[PDB]
């Protein structure tokens, strides 16, 4: 009764379906982004690329290009190198 | 070291505890311990004579079967609970003439028709077909 | 959150402002109308007129009000 | 430790490698050295 | 006497230990990424056929990378010259001392070997006094709970 | 080739602070690396089925040669790997279902066939049609059927496919009816979910492909077959 | 600021024309009416979903649709909303959903 | 029945307000006076460039600008299309058919295009 | 042969030559659907020519389920049109026809378990997968599929003439495994 065959296991169809009802993350306008981008750095001083993404819920390629154009990174010994969103 | 040892070993260890939310918790209940077999090509299953094993130089082994209990809290106040009964562990290779050999209570006679010495002690196993002898 | 964000809209909308050839100075208050900033705080204003405004090396203080600074930049 | 070198790694980084260079050297030559981890074959059999 | 029993459990507890170490890595991966784990495919089973196979395969006690530390010769290939040398071998004894070590007192006919052990079987040369044999009615104790 | 550092013994081994001063690296290539976990993963996924050590061989080559060719860069090992124990299954004269192979492996069965489509023409390899009787061993061995049985199951498959009484059928479903066909002509009674849960086929697909050879059940079994129940009384569903 | 949908209706209108005559006697600012229509829809979507538990059903055939930021606009041609309870039918209606 | 259920819209709109009305400082005089309004007012061309070579391939763009003919709001879960047909799983929402008011929890639809 | 495959859908690519804001077409568009979420282009289908349009940002429409090169090519100017009637300068510019599907009988089974063992090179039965024989043509670069029940269906051919040159070559083939 082990191993029985299967078509699909039942953990990844619960997964495959979960990232379908969700899709694809949407390129929001620039300044609707950027709006939201500041409210969030009012929260926290410095936020984390990773971490920024899921606040801004925007693909991490258009994420970085918005937040390269102000946004700039820092480097930081201790843990890494992280982004800046104060434009100076 | 079949009967209360492995038992006790699986029992004794620490339910797994999964936190990354949802937390996942696993406990292994009961072991089960099949007859010594051997896996055909096609996967067909049989039972594995000492015999066989060497001359066919196979291990003299049984599956490992331990059912284990999958509880997950995902913070909903729900609990959901499934148990993989007699879940394969892994093969423990077989002392011969033991409680758990297929030479085990087996007449004199039904020996011979196995091929197999009824003067024979047992107590060593079979490891790729070679009988091996643990030395207290 | 708050005290830490409307800044930076104060300034992408003085950066886009000055790309559009817009020069001359712009008052606090004026330039928190069109960043839709109208309900920003007190104690937030005066912080933007004493530190943020002056301590930036892109705003440059002109007959009190503030102006881009384009001289510093290579143009 | 070459390209270490000339890439201008961090000191400390070609410190270590010079360490481990000195360690293969000296246990290719004698790997019985007392109160020093053995040169293993891969396989927990040290090398002669 | 350490015997197969106590032996093999020694064995058992880090296979066990093993696979559910892996079996929390696999899991730890999958919950990690918010999707559930099939626990089937996070046994491995190879940890405990492997491992038990190895040893008795080799005679090397305790685990393959750590063979160093590995104790030797626990698991000897069944002899088969003559039945009594194969009913001698299943009753077979090793001392701890190590073989290449030399000393007179283990290598001794201790007075407590008296209906335990036999006090003529032992091999000549360097392994005189090492390698013993149970006495003819000699029983080891196989334990059990003290509650 | 490389040799690995063992444990320290003295003082003079360990740092200032505990720690070894002398540490294993990771010289491995990350070719090597992959191909070395891919490998891994193959003999995992063969021992949760019992495959001989001669296909998971067959399997690591076949990986090596689809690695190296690099067509499937794109897709992940893990399925290559999953893709290539049953292409090397099939080659051995002995195929799993990618149903099988799905059960053993992470990866889901419309990825294994699409990676083995893929494997076969990087390989320019072929594979023969799998056939009824591929399955019957295993199958029957699983459910625990005689000899006889097995046999007859086998007969009745091989005999229909003969006979093109399931035209288009997949070859397990076809085995699927054949062992249900013939387990319930002798004493050993099993169901179609017990079936199906082995050979890996709905009972739904087990009953149309029951029903297209139930008319010719005389024909279909062997003539020396001891009928526990008779074939007029077989079910007819 | 929220879904702001049961604006455009019959209840919706009501209440937004009761707004403006406020306005226009300067009883109410401007900034106090929209409050009040977005309490209202706060109200009005929580009215629905808890105290409505009635299922219904139709038929009929669709001319257009259009689908944007998560808005439908079907249009549909003859429908025929059949109930348990009652038919109705309908020569055109236009569903506007979103989520 | 529907008038029943706007009666008990009308306490929750009134109620979920109070908090707003005492916010902003105005006197509470104002809701009750909003009230009795609101139920008043209720009871061979190589060059294809051009496109011109075909016309009239539209239809009346009226149909929404009018909007005068029974409108349906609602919220869904899900819809989908196959091929030739529209399926609704539309769920609690509003009606205006007629005028009159229609209220629902469930919704099935199927529509042809 | 006597058997002339039939076209079941085409798909063309055109070129409109200008940016459009996928938004406002949604807005203004009859049928138009966009869900950035889901894809990133916007969805329009009329019904008189009976196809189905996407419609990209960069300017660029591929226009399915024309049922002859006529069809889609009218059926491609009619979205343009439309995307040109919403204010936008949209053009008939390097209009192209991708793919090309066929559907056919052959009005006799097929043994696919023969046709894959003579032409194992270019056949490919998987029942696991696939219920139909795939088959690689490589003159005529199409894919056809072959059933049991003699169903053939072709595709990815960019010409009519491809179809019919295809179903040439192989109804030869499938006459030699006749059931």
């Amino acid at each position: 009764t082990n191993y029985k065959p299967v078509a699909n296991h039942q953990y990844n169809i619960e997964y495959e379906r979960k990232k379908k009802e969700d899709g694809k993350r949407a390129r929001a306008d620039k300044q609707h982004v950027l709006d939201m981008l500041f409210s969030a750095f009012e929260k926290h001083q410095y936020y984390n690329l990773k971490d920024l993404v899921d606040i801004t819920k925007q693909p991490v390629v258009y994420l970085k290009e918005i937040l390269k154009e102000i946004g700039v990174q820092n480097v930081k010994g201790i843990h890494k190198n992280t982004w800046e969103l104060k434009p100076e | 070291f079949i009967q209360m040892s492995v038992q006790r070993i699986v029992e004794d260890a620490p339910p797994i505890d999964l936190q990354a939310p949802p937390r996942y918790l696993l406990k292994f209940e009961q072991i089960y311990l099949s007859k010594p077999t051997h896996w055909e090509r096609d996967g067909a299953p049989s039972p594995m004579m000492p015999n066989e094993a060497r001359l066919r130089n196979l291990t003299y082994s049984a599956p490992l079967y331990v059912d284990i209990t999958k509880t997950v809290i995902k913070e909903g106040e729900e609990q959901l609970q499934t148990q993989h009964q007699k879940t394969f562990i892994g093969k423990i290779p077989i002392m011969l003439r033991s409680t758990y050999c297929l030479l085990n209570g087996l007449t004199d006679r039904d020996l011979c028709e196995l091929n197999e010495c009824p003067l024979d002690p047992g107590g060593y196993f079979i490891i790729n077909g070679s009988e091996k002898v643990l030395i207290a | 959150g708050y005290k830490f964000g409307v800044l930076a809209k104060i300034v992408n909308y003085m950066k886009t402002r000055h790309q559009r050839g817009d020069t001359h100075p712009l008052t606090l208050d004026e330039i928190l109308d069109e960043t839709q900033h109208l309900d920003i705080g007190l104690k937030q204003k005066q912080w933007l007129m004493t530190e943020a405004l002056v301590n930036n090396p892109k705003i440059e203080v002109i007959d009190g009000k503030y102006a881009f600074k384009p001289k510093y930049n290579v143009r | 430790l070459r390209r270490n070198e000339q890439n201008g790694a961090a000191a400390h980084v070609i410190a270590e490698d010079v360490k481990l260079l000195q360690f293969h050297v000296a246990t290719m030559v004698d790997n019985e050295l007392p109160g020093l981890p053995r040169a293993m074959q891969k396989s927990g059999r040290p090398l002669k | 006497l350490d015997l197969a029993g106590p032996l093999l459990a020694f064995l058992f507890r880090g296979m066990f230990k093993n696979l559910l170490k892996e079996v929390r890595i696999y899991a730890q991966k999958f919950i990690d990424r918010g999707k559930d784990f099939n626990l089937e495919l996070a046994i491995k089973t190879r940890i405990i056929s492997d491992g038990l196979k190895y040893s008795l395969a080799t005679g090397n006690w305790g685990d393959q990378k750590k063979a160093h530390q590995a104790r030797a010769g626990v698991s000897q290939v069944l002899n088969r010259l003559t039945f009594a040398s194969t009913l001698s071998h299943l009753r077979r004894l090793n001392s701890p001392i190590g073989r290449d070590g030399k000393l007179a007192k283990p290598r001794q006919l201790h007075n407590t070997l008296w209906g335990m052990v036999c006090p003529a079987e032992t091999p000549e040369g360097h392994a005189v006094g090492l390698v013993k044999n149970l006495a003819l009615m000699a029983y080891i104790s196989v334990g059990s709970q003290p509650s | 080739l490389s040799t690995m550092i063992g444990k320290g013994t003295g003082a003079a081994s360990f740092d200032e602070f505990g720690n070894s001063k002398y540490q294993n690296r990771r010289t491995m290539s990350s070719s090597d690396r992959a191909m070395m976990n891919a490998f891994k993963e193959i003999t995992t996924m063969a021992d949760r089925i019992n495959l001989p050590r001669n296909i998971v061989d067959r399997t690591n080559n076949l990986f090596k040669q689809v690695y190296e060719q690099k067509s499937l860069k794109g897709r992940a090992n893990d399925a290559i790997a999953s893709a290539c124990l049953y292409i090397a299954c099939r080659q051995e004269g002995v195929p799993r279902t990618f149903k099988e192979i799905c059960a053993v492996s992470r990866i889901s069965k419309k990825e294994i066939g699409r990676c083995f489509k893929l494997i076969l023409k990087a390989l320019e390899t072929s594979v023969d049609l799998i056939t009824t009787g591929d399955f019957m061993s295993r199958f029957c061995s699983n459910l625990c059927l005689p000899k006889q049985v097995q046999m007859a199951a086998t007969h009745i498959a091989r005999k229909a496919v003969e006979l093109d009484l399931v035209p288009g059928r997949s070859p397990i479903s076809v085995a699927a009816a054949a062992i249900y066909m013939a387990s319930q002509a002798s004493a050993e009674k099993r169901t179609q979910k017990e079936i199906g849960d082995i050979a890996g086929v709905a009972d739904v697909t087990i009953r149309q492909s029951y029903r297209l050879i139930y008319p010719r059940a005389p024909d279909l079994f062997p003539t020396d077959f001891k009928f526990d129940t008779p074939v007029d009384k077989l079910p007819q569903l | 600021m929220a879904y702001q949908l049961y604006r455009n209706t019959t209840l919706g209108n009501s209440l937004q024309e009761s707004l403006d005559e406020l306005i226009q006697s300067q009883q109410i600012t401007p900034q106090l009416a929209l409050q009040v229509l977005l309490q209202f829809d706060k109200a009005i979507n929580a009215a629905l979903a808890q105290r409505v538990r009635n299922r219904v059903n139709f038929r009929g055939s669709l001319n257009t649709y259009r689908f944007c930021d998560n808005v439908w606009t079907f249009v549909l041609n003859d429908v025929e909303f059949r109930e348990v309870t009652e038919l109705i039918k309908v020569d055109k209606v236009k569903i506007v959903a979103c989520d | 029945t529907v008038p029943k259920l706007y009666r008990s819209v009308i306490e929750d709109v009134i109620n979920d307000v109070r908090d707003i009305f005492l916010d902003d400082g105005v006197d509470e005089q104002v809701l009750m006076e909003l009230k009795t309004l609101w139920e008043n007012k209720l009871m061979g061309q190589v060059e294809e460039e051009p496109l011109n070579s075909e016309d009239d391939v539209s239809d009346e763009e009226g149909q929404e600008l009018f909007d005068t003919e029974n409108v349906v709001v609602c919220q869904y879960d899900k819809i989908h299309r196959s091929k030739n047909k529209w399926k609704f799983h539309l769920k609690d929402g509003i009606m205006n058919l007629n005028g009159r008011d229609y209220i629902f929890s469930k919704a099935i639809g199927d529509a042809e295009w | 042969s006597g058997i002339v495959p039939q076209l079941q859908n085409i798909v063309s690519t055109v070129n409109l030559g200008c940016k459009l804001d996928l938004k406002t077409i949604a807005l203004r568009a009859r049928n138009a659907e966009y869900n950035p979420k889901r894809f990133a282009a916007v969805i329009m289908r009329i019904r008189e020519p009976r196809t189905t349009a996407l419609i990209f940002s960069s300017g660029k429409m591929v226009c399915t389920g024309a049922k002859s090169e006529e069809q889609s090519r009218l059926a491609a100017r009619k979205y343009a049109r439309v995307v040109q009637k919403l204010g936008f300068p949209a053009k008939f510019l390097d209009f192209k026809i991708q793919n090309m599907v066929g559907s056919c009988d052959v009005k006799f089974p097929i043994r696919l378990e023969g046709l894959v063992l003579t032409h194992q090179q270019f056949s490919s039965y998987e029942p696991e997968l696939f219920p139909g024989l795939i088959y690689r043509m490589i003159k005529p670069r199409i894919v056809l599929l072959i059933f049991v029940s003699g169903k053939v269906v072709l595709t990815g051919a960019k010409v009519r003439a491809e179809i019919y040159e295809a179903f040439e070559n192989i109804y030869p083939i499938l006459k030699g495994f006749r059931k």
